[PDB]
């Protein structure tokens, strides 16, 4: 899956 | 501050370059990876989240194949890069 | 003499925060990826282009698990980053 | 092959 990593979450 | 909202569709994967630039530049880019490959994509994704850090934006999934990165100063919505996007 | 060249050990993805937070606080960071899956050390490396493009920084390979991002003005050579590594 | 990209 493609997500925004955690940090910028 | 207002910013401006790029629309990138990413022809090849040189296109990072283009939301690079005008990200750099204090603009809002909403960009599309429906031409990339899955291994292409996830690089953008990467290289997007690097420029964010470096600049202390904001970084955003809209859909499976778009994404966008907000200046520090921008208050754009959701909505707005939805419609940049044509989505 | 003496500039800040950071050393950072990765472990996942999420560890490249620290890369990131010294490098654009004007530091040079030479970074190990010998923990990492070769895809995993791909994600830190596009990262850290990102990081460079933003900041107008350099970007050295100096072997197959270690690289640096070094500041635009930086007053340091890849023997001094060689030498810290 | 683990490179810098071809713009850096």
């Amino acid at each position: 899956d493609l997500d925004v990593p955690s940090f910028l979450q | 501050y207002q910013s401006t909202i790029v629309p990138v569709e990413l022809h090849s994967f040189e296109d990072a370059q283009v939301i690079g630039g005008a990200f750099r530049d204090g603009d809002a880019v909403v960009f599309d990876m429906s031409l990339l490959s899955r291994e292409e994509a996830r690089r953008i994704v990467d290289f997007a989240a690097g420029l964010c850090f470096a600049l202390r934006g904001k970084m955003q999934k809209i859909d499976s194949v778009t994404f966008a990165v907000v200046p520090e100063l921008s208050n754009i919505s959701t909505s707005e890069l939805e419609r940049a996007a044509r989505i």
